[PDB]
DNA sequence: ATCGGATGTATATATCTGACACGTGCCTGGAGACTAGGGAGTAATCCCCTTGGCGGTTAAAACGCGGGGGAGAATCCGTACGTGCGTTTAAGCGGTGCTAGAGCTGTCTACGACCAATTGAGCGGCCTCGGCACCGGGATTCTCGA
DNA sequence: TCGAGAATCCCGGTGCCGAGGCCGCTCAATTGGTCGTAGACAGCTCTAGCACCGCTTAAACGCACGTACGGATTCTCCCCCGCGTTTTAACCGCCAAGGGGATTACTCCCTAGTCTCCAGGCACGTGTCAGATATATACATCCGAT
């Protein structure tokens, strides 16, 4: 009875596992489906593909190969969905976008 | 700049303050205060009305020891001391040491201390007794900063120790500053031969106050914590060994340490006589509360309960087992607490004082009080 | 100072400099002189509202430490939510 | 004791998409705390759904549900596929 | 002799009594003014509760007074 | 004389500055000292875990940001470049804090 | 023995019984407390004693013996607490108060 | 199927208050969807609550806190009273 | 008219006094000739906004009608909780 | 004949203290089926849906027009134009 | 407009350092394998509420025409804040020590879940009348042009 | 200041339909048992938050110059209000058909529970290199002079 994890499975790298006790554990309801965890595993994996992959890019757009909240921010405030999604999320050590309105530059 | 407002509040004396009596039977001083230099360039301070005792205290400009010296000489020169002695003493000192202390000039400070000394030994004592026996009125701040002195002596070595309360919404201790003391003492008309409570006295700063700037026939305090228990102690005791060395009188002061005021046999037989209850309730629990009110049902009318949230809880009623209730008798007067007027904050607040009617409060009733502050288009 | 020291206003501590950097921050270029104390007192009445949930969820905790996650969930309150705490 | 957090799969999947990017312990941080707030969210999203129909089961529907009520447009529609993708690679084997 | 009664709603009521009369009395008149069940009233003079089986003399009330009535709504 | 910029140069440059970094602008200390008193209130003596003043400082940094940016853009919309306390009041009317 | 609600028991009029059973079955928690049914049923009726008691001083204002979802829009803003609960809290039936800027006014 | 409401009670404490006024059907409605909506509310911030201190039960302890922070200012202290004025009532039987 | 009425673009059904009327009602002296557009499609974004949440709630019930509950669940999930149609 | 700006304050009256519904039923209704037909199924909104929906609709109107007359104040004018609309929805953050 | 001076700031090389990434123990949470209940899917039926349309009526909308009042532009004052510079403040770093408060572990006792019998509170249906809506008319209160 | 002219408020009478009260009849709350276990209390550990001191120097604070933009005044003009007439289409009350939302009943597959197995991931430890910082300087930008 060789043992492989829900997440090979489903080809996710998420724990669909956790996610499943998560789901138990929180009292979102009286029970929690067996497609449950997977699902909302593969969307949690989604989301965080996104992020990073844009966070990446700003990385690399600084000549810097490590992810630091900076590029998180700028990931996230450059994007228009994600930031919709986290549009009432403040990112510690993110900053401001740079944006300087029009009428304030010189004529 | 001094060190006294010298246009500051001048309390009337009510009663003999300064025990005239003592002060004439006795010239040499005997008890043994905490010393300022035992607390952690030394200089000596000489007591104004005893030749015999000189205090020390670490003066180096590198609890404020200059503060409190050039405090006790002001008020010497204000309070102590008769004409022409306080005018020559106003001139002499004061300009020199206040300069000093400005520029913190140790030697210049120390200087003005020792011509101070040279300067009162010479004075009378029988005139500084008749000065005493007719005095009158004193500035407000001369108690509040005997009792600080008192304070610094007993509860800062050991004021870590008042951090032991294990909870957070009981038990806690907060202090009310001596100023909002004498106000609420004001307010209340704490007079000669009234009784004062003070139910979680915590280290006994107001029943301390109260039966000096008071006089109080019986000035009562009750505690429960080990520590603060002990910190009563020794403030009660240097308290005692401060006002004989001013020969101030210090009325009955009784203390219930180490035991909690409900269930209590002399908090339960006091509370018929008592004048004035303050009790500081400001994070007092619900059931806390409902025993203070059970334990304030035999308070007697006229008795005046000083606190910092109501008595009542705000949406008290009268249905059912209300109509006995002593709660119904209590006329609650809203005011507002200034700044530096509590220890454990500078912002400030409300604090309530209830009044002991004989016949049931009318604002109850009406619905506009109950509510917490027209309503049309 | 009695048995704990207590602190004085410390508003002004929120100084004006301070202030100028975070309007610059969020692109101000000019400002007027009357910002500096409206600003200090709507930055005190967002830490008061932020604090008072904090201490709240500290009190039923039956803690005396402010932890930071007890900050992250009155931010999360407030629709404040904050990232990087937790 | 053991504090437990999706730092090793916030990791893996940045491996997946960036193979020579790292990432700070701040920004790991703030991506578990992000995977966290959006787990959250999906799953009261996906309670109250549940509750609304009467329902007493959390089922892929409920959870696919909250995803496009969460999710604005495009990011609906990309998780939804991914999460259908997994469910039927799930339920194959 | 007018008295005055205060009710919890913010309601006064003036009612006319000779010292001799009974609470028991007032009560009932309470009751065919108002309409309230007399076991619900409860009277209040100068913070003592008035019994039924004593009359107003008993209490010593004087002229123009002032009453308070509570209304038994649940009690406990 | 002295290489002096005009009027609104340097307050670009700082805008530039400070836009594309990311420390706190408020200056440990006093935010630190600042939350404790407003936490005095509170008769416990309280202990404030080193992250948390920390996480208060990022959210009240963050949000006068966004503040700032709201007047900023309420003193453009009355034709002026100069924020003012009636822009601040403004923004905090329309965003629903008061 | 005689069935005693516990509403009457609390002396209160909003349901302690049914407020049990809706935390019970709503997945608050794994457990309720036999206390917290009895207090949250007390404040909720503590908030709508509250709010009728307003709308019954504003329709008694308006010389109506019976409240509308007007007077219930009234009562809710006249009130900064009220309001400040209910701020983002849309009452059908209830218009808005009235309120005329004084810079419209006419010179 | 019965349709539950706090509809008789509302309607109870309107007569406590003002024993003489009326409420109507869509007045009555939206006090009904007014206690539901505090009552989810305040559910909610206790079942969060008892979540981050990992207790399973919610007790007059977490609705107490909850009401202290969700009601602004005063109606917290007058709705804290109430609680616990209730609670004591109830607990003396 | 193939298989079912299409309905035309009907936001200028949203006449020029109903949003007259709408801004009198929140203290507006004065309206531009350019307010009627920009809160016509104001609106629009709205309303496609709230009916998209009630629809997402009616498809996953199974249901082909829009009840008031799921309305009243698509404003509370956007932060504009509506009381009198239940909840 | 009244000035301007007269009956425009007679009717911030008349409309401040009344309820009613402003915008006419059947073009609202229609309105927001339309805006429904971009999901292909027929849908048959219960009526009570389309009621919640036009108070919803109107009240987030009424509140947009509130901080639309703010900031038209602001600009020391007292009409209301659609950058007014603009800053408006940007402060409160829908844009 | 264009040319130099001074400034700020990005590029460059070098050179640290402490935080990142990787290796390992193990242990605690995830996975495999029944078992049994009950929640949910699917099928049938009722009839509630939806659609669709109708015609009639009347309020509301649309159009068009003064005109005046508010928007926008231009001018000018002056004062309020940006920009430097010298001085003062105190924050920040960096070490040390206290000790107490959060965290973990070990009883065990109260308390809440579960289940069964009981029955009265509360909800569905149905009068029924009185508070609120409509309508006619008279009095009261701007509004505006004179 | 005034008077005609228009909203608006109020007074009275009439009408009506929905709030309030009553009557069954469920079935959900109450009572009373046990029994598992959540958590309250106590003890111990240990690490981190408080407090202190000293030095460096980066930032704050005050002052002075000046300039540019906020605010006030004045002008034009155009567009949006207000009113009158016509049109359009909402609203109503109505009729009917039927789509599908409740509802009940049956079955049975899926998930909670539990028991055991085991390996995935979290704590700890250690190497080493990405980034931070300093220094030196080419290069871009601002601003005053011509
Ligand atoms: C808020 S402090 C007030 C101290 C002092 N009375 C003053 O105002 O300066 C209240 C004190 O009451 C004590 N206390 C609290 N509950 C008590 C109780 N139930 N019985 C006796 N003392 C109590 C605590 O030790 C605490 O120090």
């Amino acid at each position: 009875a060789k043992a492989k994890t829900r997440s090979s499975r489903a080809g996710l790298q998420f724990p669909v596992g956790r996610v499943h006790r998560l789901l138990r554990k929180g009292n979102y309801a009286e029970r929690v489906g067996a497609g449950a965890p997977v699902y909302l595993a593969a969307v949690l994996e989604y989301l965080t593909a996104e992020i990073l992959e844009l966070a990446g890019n700003a990385a690399r757009d600084n000549k810097k190969t490590r992810i630091i909240p900076r590029h998180l921010q700028l990931a996230v405030r450059n994007d228009e969905e994600l930031n919709k999604l986290l549009g009432r999320v403040t990112i510690a050590q993110g900053g401001v976008l740079p944006n300087i309105q029009s009428v304030l530059l010189p004529k | 700049s001094t060190f006294v407002d010298w246009n500051g509040p001048c309390l009337r004396l009510q009663y003999p303050l300064f025990d005239i009596e003592y002060l004439r039977s006795h010239e040499i001083y005997s008890g043994t205060p905490i010393q300022s230099i035992s607390l952690r360039t030394t200089a000596k301070l000489q007591s104004i009305l005893f030749s015999n005792y000189m205090e020390e205290y670490k003066v180096d400009f590198k609890y404020n020891p200059m503060s409190e010296i050039g405090k006790l000489i002001e008020y010497s020169c204000l309070v102590f001391l008769p004409s022409p002695y306080a005018e020559q003493l106003k001139e002499t000192i004061l300009p020199d040491l206040n300069a000093s202390f400005d520029n913190s000039d140790t030697k210049g400070f120390v200087n003005a201390i020792n011509l101070y000394n040279k300067m009162i030994r010479e004075i009378p004592r029988q005139r500084i007794i008749d000065h005493l026996e007719t005095i009158d009125k004193i500035p407000r701040s001369f108690i509040h900063d005997f009792l600080h002195i008192v304070y610094t002596r007993s509860i800062h070595p050991q004021a870590n120790k008042l951090k032991h309360y294990k909870a957070f919404s009981n038990y806690v201790y907060g202090e009310l500053l001596p100023n909002f003391l004498s106000d609420v003492y004001q307010q209340c008309q704490l007079k000669k031969g009234d009784t004062f409570m003070d139910l979680g006295s915590g280290v006994g700063n107001c029943v301390v106050q109260a039966a000096l700037e008071c006089g109080c026939a019986l000035s009562f305090g009750c505690e429960i914590m080990d520590d603060a228990s002990d910190l009563t102690i020794l403030q009660y005791e240097e308290l005692k060994k401060r006002c004989k060395l001013y020969g101030m009188r210090l009325n009955n002061v009784e203390f219930s340490l180490k035991k909690s005021f409900v269930d209590n046999n002399r908090v339960a037989e006091l509370i018929p006589q008592c004048d004035v209850i303050l009790v500081n309730n400001f994070l007092f629990d619900e059931d806390l509360n409902k025993k203070v009110e059970k334990i304030l049902q035999t308070a007697k009318v006229g008795c005046k309960i000083i606190s910092l949230k109501s008595l009542r809880s705000l949406t008290y009623q009268i249905n059912f087992y209300n109509v006995e209730n002593i709660f119904n008798r209590l006329k609650v007067q809203r005011y507002d607490l200034k700044e530096d007027s509590v220890s454990w904050t500078h912002s400030g607040g409300e604090y309530y004082i209830s009044t002991v009617m004989e016949d049931v409060d009318e604002s109850l009733f009406s619905p506009a009080a109950r509510g917490r502050r027209p309503v049309k288009y | 100072k009695r048995h704990r020291k207590v602190l004085r206003d410390n508003i002004q501590g929120i100084t004006k400099p301070a202030i100028r950097r975070l309007a610059r921050r969020g692109g101000v270029k000019r400002i007027s002189g009357l910002i500096y104390e409206e600003t200090r007192g709507v930055l005190k009445v967002f830490l008061e509202n932020v604090i008072r949930d904090a201490v709240t969820y500290t009190e039923h905790a039956k803690r005396k430490t402010v932890t930071a996650m007890d900050v992250v969930y009155a931010l999360k309150r407030q629709g404040r939510t904050l990232y990087g705490f937790g | 004791t053991r504090k437990e957090s999706y730092a090793i799969y916030v990791y893996k999947v940045l491996k997946q998409v960036h193979p020579d990017t790292g990432i700070s312990s701040k920004a790991m941080s703030i991506m578990n705390s992000f995977v966290n707030d959006v787990f959250e969210r999906i799953a009261g999203e996906a309670s109250r759904l549940a509750h609304y129909n009467k329902r007493s089961t959390i089922t892929s529907r409920e959870i696919q549900t909250a995803v496009r009520l969460l999710l604005p447009g495009e990011l609906a529609k990309h998780a939804v596929s991914e999460g259908t993708k997994a469910v039927t690679c799930y339920t194959s084997a | 002799m007018q008295i005055f009664v205060k009710t919890l709603t913010g309601k006064t009521i003036t009612l006319e009594v000779e010292p001799s009369d009974t609470i028991e009395n007032v009560k009932a008149k309470i009751q065919d003014k108002e309409g309230i069940p007399p076991d619900q009233q409860r009277l209040i003079f100068a913070g003592k509760q008035l019994e039924d089986g004593r009359t107003l003399s008993d209490y010593n009330i004087q002229k123009e007074s002032t009453l308070h009535l509570v209304l038994r709504l649940r009690g406990c | 004389k002295p290489h002096r910029y005009r009027p609104g140069t340097v307050a670009l440059r700082e805008i530039r500055r400070y836009q594309k970094s990311t420390e706190l602008l408020i200056r440990k200390l006093p935010f630190q000292r600042l939350v404790r008193e407003i936490a005095q209130d509170f008769m416990t003596d309280l202990r404030f875990q080193s992250s948390a003043v920390m996480a208060l400082q990022e959210a009240s940094e963050a949000y006068l940001v966004a503040l700032f940016e709201d007047t900023n853009l309420c003193a453009i919309h009355a034709k002026r470049v100069t924020i003012m306390p009636k822009d601040i009041q403004l923004a905090r009317r329309i965003r629903g804090e008061r």
